[PDB]
RNA sequence: AGACCCACUCCCCGGCGCCGGGGGGCCCAAGUCCUUCUGAUCGAGGCCCAGCCCGUGGACGGUGUGAGGCCGGUAGCGGCCCCCGGCGCGCCGGGCCCGGGUCUUCCCGGAGUCGGGUUGCUUGGGAAUGCAGCCCAAAGCGGGUGGUAAACUCCAUCUAA
RNA sequence: AGGGCGUGAAACCGUUAAGAGGUAAACGGGUGGGGUCCGCGCAGUCCGCCCGGAGGAUUCAACCCGGCGGCGCGGUCCGGCCGUGCCGGCGGGGCGGAUCUCCCGCUCCCGUCGGCGGGGGACCGCCCCCCGGCCGGCGACCGGCCGCCGCCGGGCGCAUU
RNA sequence: GGGCCCGGGGGGCCACGCGUCCCCCGCGAGCGCACGGGGUCGGCGGCGAUGUCGGCUACCCACCCGACCCGUCUUGAAACACGGACCAAGGAGUCUAACACGUGCGCGAGUCGGGGGCUACGAAAGCCGCCGUGGCGCAAUGAAGGUGAAGGCCGGCGGCGCGCCGCCGGCCGAGGUGGGAUCCCGAGGCCUUCCAGUCCGCCGAGGGCGCACCACCGGCCCGUCUCGCCCGCCGCGCCGG
RNA sequence: UGGAAUGCGAGUGCCUAGUGGGCCACUUUUGGUAAGCAGAACUGGCGCUGCGGGAUGAACCGAACGCCGGGUUAAGGCGCC
RNA sequence: GCCGUCGCUGGCAGUCGGCAGAGCGAGAAAGAGAGUGGCGCGGACGCUACGCCGCGACGAGUAGGAGGGCCGCUGCGGUG
């Protein structure tokens, strides 16, 4: 369960980083790089990650489907949204929202997408 | 100095006992040496059995053990001449001979009698020449078939005659036990003042009447 | 605690081989890290050899 | 000691609740049914339990169960039943000092002459 | 679990002390919610004293 | 390990906690269990009673083998035998009890300590404590003795 | 030893010839490919699907860093060449003339040693565990041991010098 | 790195530069002055919404096609695996049992009969696998269909969006 | 003076519907100001690119106040007590064994394979189960011989005289008192138009089962002392209970 | 009508270091001519403890100590230092 | 005002959202109960629960004890 694993990973973790009175987790699907029981993004049945599309052009979402657990190859389905930031961000907000697909990390992936956006334009 | 509650200690390190520490790093080397020479010793004595020579069963001594049997060192020269096999001859075939050895009873010295008998029931003897079969050589057929035995031959263990249930009779019932180990004891502790008492009153009537 | 799937035996091709496995109870054991830790940080030590001046 | 304590009256079909090892005992002959709670339970109490009926919970069952512990009967094992509190109180050799002394061996020659008999200067 | 094993002379699995470990779905169930007094999750923060004098 | 223990924390702690009047000197009282008589008195009087003197008769070349005589309480009886053995002679209708061998278990006097179940039954032993016999013989039981 | 039944031809010594573990020697995969950093590099990047090549060899060392592929090596029930040993099989000259059981009749044992006293040492060994000196000094159904000295009496267990 | 040569500390010393100097020096607190440098300062933030002026479009919603995904008490759709569930099996088996019991080897006694050891079988407990019915999960364990919703790609929308 | 400052005949009231019987004689809407659950301005000014702005602490210097040199033994050290000229590197509670208690983990009336055996890292790890011999625990007590851990009721009989002992057969059965976390029952009660009475919960006087633990009182096992009457038998005893 | 006031949560068990040279003051007090002497009782101190005052000072007087701003005090002071 | 300690063995799993409805600080036990009859698609942060938050009191120390060190040194197993 997430509650078990959490209590393996909380301090023992190939992704944990302890430095500078810091704590930061370098995992996929952890929204806020947060060494967390809620942004982790490996111990949960569902989980979103948000990340640049591999062209510096819009974001992927990535979505943990329910059946395949136990399966790391089909476990996570990928989305490339490329349109206008608002437009980015509205698609992001219906689809956990509307979905109920973790509705605790809206904000948190509406503001990652905003991030990696805002990153993506011309630098002055 | 000793402090509140505790143990009184006699620690034996008064000795320069730092001089004989006996190490034991060498124990996996040891037993690597001993098993190495366990089976080259199998190999050599092929096909005869790796465990060494049959050994006969014997009770163990004193009161703690006497319930159990256990292997000996060798058979006496009784079950050896019972069973009509030559005690010189006998270690030839891998049969251990103790002369020490004596037998007290029968039950022990037949035990052992028919170990030897069905011992020499399951020996294959190859031919001292393979060409030239003799009296009492093995059958081919039962040469070819012939494997190095492994573990004790025979092993010997402690079974036990299962009784039973069964309807306790009134005689079962009115025995005493307690009662009549007590009075064994007794009769035991006082036997020979007893006999002393007989003697000597027999004595003192006897030169009353003469 | 109880559920044992059926798990896919992949060729050596790297596509299921139709075969399937109930997944073995020993997968379902209670997860131990200071069991394991201290199991491992005591045998660990049993094939070090002496060191002395 | 649980079946002695859930016999009797006005327990009945309540859940033994002990935190700690339900041990066996095999001077007891026949075992009721028995619905019990513990954080262990020895491998041959599981089968007597069930044998005769009982049903064992686990703390997250009782819960579930129980949330506000309702119907329990909560059970503690003998705390003074350790070899240590032979050993506490007055000193053995204190007047009417029942205390076991610490003793390497036990027979005639360790620590019964002088102080434990009359004979030998002194008794208390 | 029901079988010991067969290839050790006497052993088995490790019993659980937690046979459901998802404390989300335990906490969130009804039974326990039912017996949940309600949340007192106000802050009561440090009140200034001012002289009523 | 070394890193959990005080030497680490008495690290610029002048005297390393023995003090700085007293010390800590070599062997200040004797060395091992000096003074008993004398200025450890009170503390052998205190903790180890008996602990002077000699008691008793002494038995050279003593063999604990001759005095091997393992107990069991009659509370313990039944586990010597498996459990169907019980069960199908509580139930059977003829009456047979039975034998529990405690020589084979390993134990050579049966002890009183406990009751026993309503069930006659057989019992076999070296040794007999004469309350074991009456509860033994309160339940239709018999004992017999085995050398 | 004898009598009577029963069973026996391979067992070894010295020579001579033929057939299946140890020491030594010599060898056995693959990049110095294309850019580029450097005083020099063993570094960085690249080497189509696919994934430079070998891999039973990605131990280590050397070589102008930091190297599975440059060299030595490493792996391998890999190869070749010498020498030693072990194990079998024949020929010659020799030795032995070999055993089991049942009866009959015979024979049978270690001495200044044991043991005892005393002294000294020694031991957990305590009316003396072991050893040694001096004195006494054996027996033959005897002798020794049987963890408390001794007398009587049964037993057990061995057979010292 | 110039042959006791890698690096090259401190104490101690030479010189240069700056500062200062009659209560030995040094020290804590508080300022002030002066330098060494740092901000890689010197018209001083960034973000969201909205108003307005100027422009420019891989142009908005809504509909159509296709893919993927979440959820469904689909009030009770089919199919699956499956119950550390409960019931009926002539079910085909493994393990264990101090629960009972036709075959043989050795052995005592007259060719017999009794004893040890060696095996079937029956029974009980548990487990595995086959079959039928109830309840059940698929949130450590899912597919097909139907529905709703979300997202994406392509059309169509061509402009008060 | 006190009696909501009793009763009768200019100034402040946290008086302000009414149907009634009668002692006595359950929701109005808004809006605004604030001595109201800890500060804001919906207020401004000056200067700024080669000499100026900011930089706690840090480098040097000055001043005011403070200020005796550390470690140590000691009642007391700045001491006319001892070590210390200065710098670098080294330099002192460790390891083995035993024991005690505490804590953590495994299993649990058991537990432990440590010795032995089987099957590069690896001298590791894995396994043994008729390898658990053995240790510790599961039984204490006595110098020892040794002994070695609840009873009550019913019916019948023998003895002594309703009461006591012994022997038979049936029933129940591991103690009690005080306190005691927790649990259980529940007199009554937890509201919304008003009554009746339900289903789920929820509080509660009182009353129960009572964990662990403690105090106290009984019981049982071994040694010993006093008293005393009996019961058993292959050994009739200086016997055994 | 938990049967005076007042205040306060209590009980209990293991393991345990250092210490076992003390010294000073009011009062009481033994020896001594007395002693900054030797020896006691009580409490409080120094030792272990800085800080304001007593110029200076182990113990006196006041008062006990996290790092700060404002205010007010104690014992002591207010010619100048 | 700020730091830490101790105490409240204090509060927070209720982020229960368009399968929605925002409360449980309030002098004085127990239900924001259930029923039966008489246009827009939107709503900050949080929660390493070994975490986060609140409130109150307190803070001298030799010998000595204890806790915590994202203090520091060398080597081993993992990981980056
Ligand atoms: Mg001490
Ligand atoms: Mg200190
Ligand atoms: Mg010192
Ligand atoms: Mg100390
Ligand atoms: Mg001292
Ligand atoms: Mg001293
Ligand atoms: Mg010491
Ligand atoms: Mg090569
Ligand atoms: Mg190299
Ligand atoms: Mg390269
Ligand atoms: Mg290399
Ligand atoms: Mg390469
Ligand atoms: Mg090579
Ligand atoms: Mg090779
Ligand atoms: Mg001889
Ligand atoms: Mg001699
Ligand atoms: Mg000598
Ligand atoms: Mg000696
Ligand atoms: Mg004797
Ligand atoms: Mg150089
Ligand atoms: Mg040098
Ligand atoms: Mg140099
Ligand atoms: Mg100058
Ligand atoms: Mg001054
Ligand atoms: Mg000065
Ligand atoms: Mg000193
Ligand atoms: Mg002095
Ligand atoms: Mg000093
Ligand atoms: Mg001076
Ligand atoms: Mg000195
Ligand atoms: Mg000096
Ligand atoms: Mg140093
Ligand atoms: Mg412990
Ligand atoms: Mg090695
Ligand atoms: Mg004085
Ligand atoms: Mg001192
Ligand atoms: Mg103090
Ligand atoms: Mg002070
Ligand atoms: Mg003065
Ligand atoms: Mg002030
Ligand atoms: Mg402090």
């Amino acid at each position: 369960s997430a509650h078990l694993q959490w209590m393996v990973v909380r301090n023992c973790s190939s992704f944990l980083i302890k430095r500078n009175k810091q704590t930061y987790s370098t995992e996929p699907n952890n929204l806020k790089a947060r060494n967390s029981f809620r942004y982790n993004g490996l111990i949960h049945r569902k989980t979103v990650g948000v990340e640049p599309a591999a062209d510096g052009k819009g974001v992927v979402v990535v979505m943990k489907r329910r059946s395949g657990q136990r399966k790391p190859a089909t476990s996570y389905v990928r989305t490339t949204i490329n349109k206008n930031a608002r437009a980015t961000l509205s698609s992001i907000r219906h689809m956990i929202r509307k979905n109920k697909y973790h509705p605790d990390l809206r904000m948190a992936a509406i503001r990652r997408a905003s991030a990696i956006l805002r990153s993506q334009k011309p630098v002055m | 100095a000793p402090s509140r509650n505790g143990m009184i200690l006699k620690p034996h390190f008064h000795k320069d006992w730092q001089r004989r520490v006996a190490t034991w790093f060498n124990q996996p080397a040891r037993k690597i040496r001993r098993r190495k020479a366990r089976q080259a010793r199998a190999r050599r004595i092929a096909p005869r059995p790796a465990a060494g020579p049959i050994r006969p069963i014997v009770r163990c001594p004193t009161v703690r053990y006497h319930t159990k049997v256990r292997a000996g060192r060798g058979f006496s020269l009784e079950e050896l001449r019972v069973a009509g096999i030559h005690k010189k001859v006998a270690r030839t075939i891998g049969i251990s001979v103790d002369p020490r050895r004596r037998n007290k009873s029968t039950e022990s010295l037949q035990a052992n009698v028919q170990r030897l008998k069905e011992y020499r029931s399951k020996l294959v003897l190859f031919p001292r020449k393979p060409s030239a079969p003799k009296k009492g050589d093995s059958s081919a057929e039962e040469l070819k078939l012939a494997t190095q035995l492994t573990g004790p031959v025979m092993p010997i263990r402690n079974v036990f005659k299962k009784e039973k249930a069964r309807v306790i009779t009134e005689e079962e019932k009115n025995f005493k036990a307690f009662a009549s180990l007590r009075m064994a004891r007794a009769n035991a502790r006082l036997f020979g003042i007893r006999a002393k008492r007989a003697k000597e009153a027999a004595e003192q009537d006897v030169e009353k009447k003469k | 605690a109880c559920a044992r799937p059926l798990i896919s035996v992949y060729s050596e091709k790297g596509e299921s081989s139709g075969k399937n496995v109930t997944l073995p109870a020993v997968f379902k054991a209670p997860i131990r890290p200071d069991i394991v830790n201290f199991v491992h940080t005591n045998l660990r030590k049993n094939n070090r050899q002496p060191y002395a001046v | 000691r649980m079946i002695r304590k859930m016999k009797l009256p006005g327990r009945e079909n309540k859940t033994a609740v002990v935190v700690g090892t339900v041990t066996d005992d095999v001077r007891v002959q026949e075992v009721p049914k028995l619905k019990v709670c513990a954080l262990r339970v020895t491998s041959r109490a599981r089968s007597r339990i069930l044998k005769a009926g009982g049903k064992i919970l686990t703390f997250d069952q009782l819960a579930l169960d129980s949330p506000k512990g309702r119907g329990t009967v909560l059970l503690s094992g003998p705390r003074k039943g350790r070899e240590v509190y032979r050993h506490f109180g007055k000193a053995p050799g204190t007047p009417h000092s029942h205390t076991k002394p610490y003793v390497r061996s036990k027979g005639r020659k360790f620590e019964r002459a002088r102080g434990r008999r009359a004979s030998r200067g002194y008794k208390n | 679990w029901r079988k010991a094993a067969s290839l050790k002379s006497n052993y088995n699995l490790p019993m659980h002390k937690m046979l459901n470990t998802d404390l989300s779905r335990i906490l969130k169930s009804p039974e326990i919610q039912r017996a949940l007094r309600a949340p007192r999750k106000k802050i009561h923060r440090r009140v200034l004293k001012k002289n009523p004098l | 390990p070394s890193r959990l223990r005080k030497t680490r924390k008495l690290r610029g702690h002048v005297s390393h906690g023995h003090g700085r009047i007293g010390k800590h000197r070599k062997h200040p009282g004797g060395r091992g269990n000096a003074g008993g008589m004398h200025h450890h008195r009170i503390n052998f009087d205190k903790y180890h009673p008996g602990y002077f003197g000699k008691v008793g008769m002494r038995h050279y070349h003593l063999k604990r083998n001759q005095s091997f005589c393992p107990t069991v309480n009659l509370d313990k009886l039944w586990t010597l035998v498996s459990e169907q053995t019980r069960v199908n002679a509580a139930k059977n209708k003829t009456g047979a009890a039975p034998i529990i061998d405690v020589v084979r278990s390993g134990y050579y006097k049966v002890l009183g300590k406990g009751k026993l179940p309503k069930q006659p039954v057989i019992v076999k032993a070296k040794f007999f404590s004469r309350r074991a016999e009456e509860k033994i013989k309160g339940v239709g039981g018999a004992c017999v003795l085995v050398a």
